């Protein structure tokens, strides 16, 4: 949030302090969570090795 | 290398001559000299363009 460029601004209004949040979930469970994303989300690479002398 | 001897007559014959006495000189190996290095894989392949140079 970015008075100087609003062209930027991700969400509605600041977050100042005393605002409430909270935590998604239950306490100490485990679980396995299913992903959604955009091809453009995550990038993935390998570098080449030179042989060994 | 030789002496000499001066005689007025030139009898030697209660005296001694010259030896002959050898010597030399010795060349011997040194140490080595060495100069030495080691670079990790991981170095090669990101850090190591113009390794000739």
């Amino acid at each position: 949030y970015d008075t100087t460029n609003p062209q930027y601004n991700s969400v509605s209004r600041q977050v100042e302090a005393g605002d409430a949040v909270s935590v998604v979930g239950t306490a100490s469970q485990t679980m396995k969570p299913n992903l959604f994303y955009n091809k453009f989300f995550c990038g993935l690479g390998s570098i080449p090795l030179p042989k060994l002398h | 290398q030789f002496s000499s001897l001066r005689t007025p007559t030139g009898d030697i014959s209660g005296q001694n001559k010259n030896n002959l006495i050898s010597g030399k000189a010795t060349g011997r190996v040194g140490n080595y000299i060495t100069v030495a290095v080691e670079y990790q894989q991981l170095e090669e392949a990101i850090k190591l363009n113009q390794l000739e140079e």
